[PDB]
């Protein structure tokens, strides 16, 4: 949740010399180690992360500093004194010191009150609390920065509702907030909605059936009414006289009737009314029975066109041919689906066409589907507004099946055992239509639209057996909607809304990772290569320690029995090129802004880009402002000295320079290589110097040794130390200065202002609206 | 008495958040409109984090 | 150029940039306008009071 | 009385988008608009007390056949409750929206000669308050805008001073004004102060004090839409979006 | 094709405006051209004075 | 019943059963009109389509209320109609205090002066549903079964109306005016789950 943070980070030290002549403000960043030839922007970037945690602004935050304040003992006196930053008694202390070495008489009564009521907070018009402290530049503008990007996800509880009021279903009731939270009401939401079509679209295969495999357990379990088949039996037993003596085409119906694969069967009759586009296959036997027409007349029927191919709609009418019309398969194998349905409605069979089902759309929008309607395919063909099949001629149709001679030119016994099953399941789809057109309803609500138009039965793996079509129709069961079964619904929303946006997370993290790492591939050996190692890089490193995708997307890319690692490693590679859009969030905006600042503003972390070598006996200008003693540091590296332009030399060409000795002698300024840097600032008086020697010669080339200035603060009569500066340090390195210094006497530019929002706010943890019915 | 159980001690409280703290833990003694149960959610999106 | 930047992004409620012309944002364009109203009667009123 | 308690534009320009024009017009005869009348007022007076008719009463009057009157009928329902009696405009003009008749061509509907200061005249600007006014601007804007008008309203907001000080901000065909615009049009709402059962002595005091009153009683009745705790009843057409956008803009 | 001059011509501006439709009850209307040959009581009332002349 | 601004809810499952009906023909005929909103009017009407009329909440989610109530009066449902309360004038004796005056709804619909519902029809309404026929198909004895529910409601509440009403006056002579004033600015919507309304009668 919401993390409220009690105190400002300011990052200021008060350094003041021993004899108090000198005092100076240094804001203390820490020092970050620089590399030179490869990118600094990238390093620029792992650095950013760690500075934000040191001061706190990297998880979602809100300043509540407002409280700390005291108030003056004066009756006149009714300002509140803030007691965050640089404690003015502390300024007070060091300005007093330095009076103290100058002889000058101490702060008067009338400037001490003026300095100690710098820190101050006061109210703005909006409620806020304004507060003004010293406080290092880059610790304010690094905070305030990301005060005000966390800022952009912190909405009112009424703006929040009324996002999210398309999206709640009608049967759960609404929750009674309290009259403080609709009024001061705030919630801390990233309402920004990111897309799974990456995901899906580059792996269909494994999402599908991923997806597939979690709706079919949930709906494997839904209760359904206990109803025997005697009466179903006993009725096609009358209908179609059935002998125990005699060998008819109503018992081969009848012995294969079997009702234990039913629940995964009526899980798929929901999948392919829950999704636009889910085809499933149908084998029948080599040479087919009266089964084999029941259930291929049934697939026809009561299944959406759309579940139904081409090809398998062709496969159905060639089953029908073999049986109804004395033909073979080889015979059937060439002619077309407008010659198959001739041959069988010469025949007398109309059963020969597929029938669209009839969409109805859903009460509320889909979830993660803004703006959005919603639909579905009404089960087993039947129109809603009709509350029948949306064929209107089907009880035509089954009286001329009944009277039609198939497969003997004497005799109905073929017709009337087709008729009469037929009339058995029409019935059954007839009464118990409304149960699974709830039931449909109740799945599709947890896809989102991206999945209902994009996953598809791409394996296979759901394709039902003949047997189990025709004993499914026939021996339909009526669902009934257990609390128990309820309850278990809303759990498993729940999770599905997690696994959702954990998914989105995954794929935002991804992409970005993906455009920062790998560029375009190339038709060359060395392209690939580099490409190829690059990539076992990355997923290394991803996958170490706590990895950064979640074990959500491990499930999905593993489903086909590869590795995690393996997994990850196809889908960045496909990724590669992508132009998906992604929205840029708040966390990265503010490390964009603590990079863009340390490539700007290097002195505040111990490197720069320049430094110069220069012989004791050259004076060069340098910095006064501090009193120190022998100062490394310039305002700005000289230009020119004694008239001429200092020379540059880059730090690969000094190198491999052979003839060091030479230039040495006149002075050199050192570039395009980032050194790091560190000093320490003592408070006595002594020599300034370097912890080791300026420069290493060796065989193989010359090189820098690491830099740490001893700096001391001056007392110009003495004699000691002016004698063994000149002539015990025969070279001398200057850098520019660093900004983080500031004098005592400039104490006003620390001054800033931090705001903190109003403390009637409260803030919801939950903020949904409804309640579960039960 | 005007309440059985009055809704929450004044002096206890310190902002704003106490005082609905305070009301969702004494609202079982006043006639509630909606007795609460576990709630129910309809949007959820996870942002990126450092 | 730390404090440069922070003054100008509060005025102009953006982060200046390199390459771009430092234009001042709303505010300058509010106040354009503004000063452009005061001085007629037949000059609009476009700036909202948002 | 629904349009009445609309306090922003957008609940404004959203009512009149599923409002069609005969709601605007009455089917009751009413009387002639200006005439000086001797009134009833028993809670102050024993004598009877002067006042004079107007179009912007809440009761319905008798308006002219012609394209002004309807115009007028429209303002007088926006800022009084109330239309006036105009018989036989036709089915066609009749099922179209308040909003496509101010805004749009495809109506057949032609109103670029109108006059907006014989137009304020006709419905007393001087006598409206400074939502009534406030909303009538608004109609007189959307006009504008379909006739291609817009130099003339500002021309006639400089004439009159008090009209552009108030006059409401927004672009008759950009959706982002119509959303950042907080001038609160309401006319009745629930009141702050002490609203008692009695009588005004004017027409129109006396009228909008009875709005003001049913207003009440229509916020406590089984009518009135309760958002807080029934917005899950509500149809997704009509539900509340925060992404509400007229059609066209 | 319709002869085309170059002559160079002032900008004119109606009394309509944009909307090329005059306002009711405005001093441009009162100042309109109207039509006299179309109209029967204006086409009388000028033949009866160019008789007198 | 004493306060006119509060109202009452109620939330149905997403298919309903013989306890939803029951539950929302019980609160259209024994709460007051005043009391339920348009929108839950429309809510419970919807209900008894779904369940009698052997349809979903999506295929009559667009539906109005008048194409509601010809759907499930052709079917042989007569309980569509919502029924106003009757205001019963009460008064508080002066006492040491002065005098209150106030108003409230009778309890379960039901007019003092002819001693019976407002409902004139109510007789042959409960006699219409014991010989109809609504799931023929997927249903037994729904007709038979909510009938006999509808006359033990109505037989309790023309018994007991007295008592509820005599308490409702007892409870609003409790309150001062004072208090009653200030109650009267405040809204509310109570939610009764269809198992204890139904428990209720």
């Amino acid at each position: 949740e919401l993390i409220k943070v009690p105190t400002i980070p300011h990052n200021l030290v008060l350094i003041q010399s021993d004899n108090g002549k000198h005092a100076l403000i240094k804001e203390d960043l820490g020092q970050w180690p620089v590399e030179t030839g490869i990118s600094l922007v990238n390093q620029a970037g792992v650095f950013a992360v760690q500075l934000a945690n040191k001061l706190g602004i990297d998880k979602p935050f809100v300043l509540d500093a407002g409280s700390n304040y005291f108030t003056d003992t004066s009756f006149i006196d009714t300002r509140k004194y803030c007691t965050d930053g640089l404690s003015p008694r502390e300024i007070q202390k060091a300005l007093n010191r330095q009076r103290a070495y100058y002889d000058r008489p101490e702060l008067t009564i009338s400037e001490n009150k003026t300095l100690l009521s710098q820190s101050i907070i006061y109210p703005d018009a909006d409620g806020n609390d304004v507060s003004i402290i010293f406080s290092g530049a880059m610790s304010h503008a690094i905070f305030t920065y990301a005060q005000s990007q966390w800022n952009k996800n912190i909405i009112k509880l009424d703006d929040y509702i009324r996002e999210i009021t398309l999206t709640v279903p009608k049967q759960y009731r609404p929750r009674r907030f309290k009259e403080i939270e609709h009024t001061h009401g705030y919630v801390y939401r990233e309402l920004n909605q990111g897309s799974l079509l990456p995901l899906v679209d580059a792996n269909l295969k494994e999402s599908s059936s991923y997806y597939f495999k979690k709706l079919m357990s949930s709906i494997s379990n839904v209760p359904v009414d206990a109803r025997t088949l005697q009466s179903a039996t006993a009725a096609l037993a009358a209908d179609t006289g059935q002998a125990v003596n005699r060998a008819q085409h109503v018992s081969m119906l009848t012995n294969r009737l079997t009702t234990a694969n039913a629940p995964t069967v009526r899980a798929i009759t929901v999948l392919t009314c829950m999704f636009k586009q889910f085809r499933i296959g149908m084998t029948y036997a080599l040479d087919p029975n009266i089964m084999d027409v029941a259930a291929a007349t049934c697939m026809l029927l009561f299944r959406p066109a759309q579940s139904i191919s081409d090809e398998q709609y062709r496969y159905c009418l060639q089953t029908m041919a073999v049986f109804l019309t004395n033909t073979t398969y080889d015979i059937v194998n060439n002619d077309t689906i407008d010659v198959l349905k001739m041959k069988l409605r010469n025949q007398g069979w109309p059963f020969v066409e597929r029938y669209n089902a009839v969409e109805i759309d859903m009460s509320v929008e889909p979830l993660r589907s803004p703006g959005q309607v919603g639909r579905y395919y009404n089960p087993f063909n039947i129109d809603p507004l009709t509350k029948k099949h949306v064929e209107d001629r089907l009880e035509e149709f089954i009286n001329q099946v009944q009277v039609g001679r198939f497969r003997n030119a004497s005799g109905n016994a073929v017709g009337t055992t087709l008729a009469a099953f037929l009339r058995a399941c029409r019935d059954k789809t007839s009464a118990n239509w409304r149960g699974y057109s709830v039931l449909v309803s109740r799945y599709r609500s947890l896809i989102p639209n991206e999945l209902f138009e994009s996953l598809r039965n791409i394996s296979g793996e759901y394709n039902i057996n003949p047997q189990d079509e025709h004993s499914f129709f026939f021996a339909l069961a009526q669902i009934n909607a257990d609390d128990e079964f309820i309850g278990a619904i809303d759990k498993e929303s729940a999770e599905y809304l997690d696994e959702y946006a954990t998914l989105a997370r995954d794929i935002s993290n991804s992409l970005t990772l993906v455009k920062a790492a790998f560029g375009p591939l190339e038709r060359t050996s060395g392209s690939i290569i580099n490409h190829a190692n690059n990539l076992n890089k990355v997923i290394n490193h991803v996958f170490a320690d706590k990895p950064l995708i979640s074990e959500t997307m491990l499930k999905i890319l593993t489903i086909d029995g590869t590795t995690g690692k393996d997994g990850y490693r196809n889908w960045l590679d496909k990724l590669v090129g992508h132009n998906y859009p992604v929205y840029v969030e708040p966390v990265v905006n503010i490390m964009n802004f603590i990079s863009a600042r340390f490539v700007a503003d290097s002195s505040y972390f111990g490197y720069t880009n320049e430094i110069m070598i220069m012989p004791n006996h050259i004076n060069v200008p340098v910095d006064d402002r501090f009193g120190f003693r022998d100062s490394p540091f310039c305002t700005s590296l000289p230009r020119t000295i004694m008239g001429n332009d200092v020379r540059r030399i880059s730090y690969n060409v000094f190198s491999m320079m052979e003839d060091i000795d030479d230039v040495i002698s006149e002075g050199f300024i050192l570039y395009d290589a980032y050194f790091n840097f560190s000093y320490d600032i003592m408070t006595t008086d002594g020599v300034t110097r370097l912890k080791e020697d300026i420069l290493i010669v060796t065989d193989t080339g010359n090189d820098i040794k690491p830099i740490h200035f001893y700096i001391y603060f001056e007392n110009r009569n003495d004699k000691k130390l002016r004698y063994e500066s000149k002539m015990n340090v025969s070279y001398r390195l200057y850098i520019k200065t660093p900004a983080c210094l500031l004098p005592l006497s400039d104490y006003m530019r620390a001054q800033h202002d931090y705001v903190s929002p109003s403390s009637s706010r409260v803030y919801i943890k939950d903020p949904a609206v409804v309640y579960t019915r039960s | 008495k005007l309440f059985e159980t009055s809704p929450f001690d004044p002096l206890t409280i310190k902002n704003n958040q106490d005082v609905v703290d305070k009301l969702y833990a004494t609202q079982s003694s006043s006639i509630q409109e909606v007795v609460p149960t576990k709630t129910f959610a309809t949007e959820l999106q996870f942002g990126v984090t450092s | 150029d730390v404090p440069f930047v922070q003054a100008y992004s509060k005025f102009a409620d953006d982060n200046p940039r390199h390459l771009r012309v430092k234009t001042g944002g709303k505010m300058a364009n509010a106040l354009t306008n503004v000063i452009r109203s005061y001085y007629s009667i037949n000059a609009p009123a476009i700036v909202p009071q948002v | 009385m629904d349009v009445l308690s609309k306090g922003s534009l957008k609940e404004l320009l959203a009512h009149l988008e599923k409002t069609p024009l005969e709601e605007a017009i009455s089917y009751r005869i009413g009387t002639v608009p200006y005439q000086n009348v001797l009134i009833s007022r028993n809670e102050y007076y024993n004598q009877l007390y002067p006042d004079t008719t107007s179009l912007i009463d809440g009761v319905s009057r008798e308006g002219q056949r012609n394209v002004n009157g309807l115009i007028m009928s429209i303002i007088s329902y926006v800022v009084s409750g109330s239309g006036h009696y105009i018989p036989n405009i036709g089915f066609m003009l009749l099922r179209r929206s308040i909003l496509d008749i101010l805004t749009k061509h495809d109506t057949g509907l032609v109103t670029n000669n109108l006059n907006y200061g014989i137009i304020a005249r006709n419905l007393t600007v001087s006598k409206m308050n400074c939502e009534q006014r406030k909303r009538m601007l608004i109609c007189f804007k959307l006009l504008a805008y379909k006739d291609g008008n817009q130099n003339d309203y500002e021309i006639y907001l400089n004439q009159n001073i008090p009209l552009k000080q108030i006059a409401p901000n927004f672009i008759p065909g950009d959706m982002r004004t119509v959303i950042h615009n907080q001038d609160q049009l309401a006319i009745v709402g629930i009141p702050a102060y002490r609203l008692t059962q009695s009588t005004e002595l004017s027409i129109r005091d006396d009228n909008a004090k009875s709005y003001k009153l049913g207003y009440v009683d229509w916020y406590n009745s089984n009518s009135f839409l309760r958002e807080r705790s029934e917005f899950n009843l509500i149809r997704l057409k009509d539900r509340d979006t925060k992404y509400g956008k007229l059609n066209g803009w | 094709q319709a002869y085309s001059s170059g002559l160079s011509q002032n900008s004119i501006i109606s009394l309509t405006g944009n909307d090329r439709t005059v306002a009711d009850g405005t001093f441009n209307s009162m100042i309109m051209p109207r039509a006299v040959i179309a109209n029967e009581r204006e086409h009388f009332m000028k033949t009866r004075i160019d008789k007198i002349e």
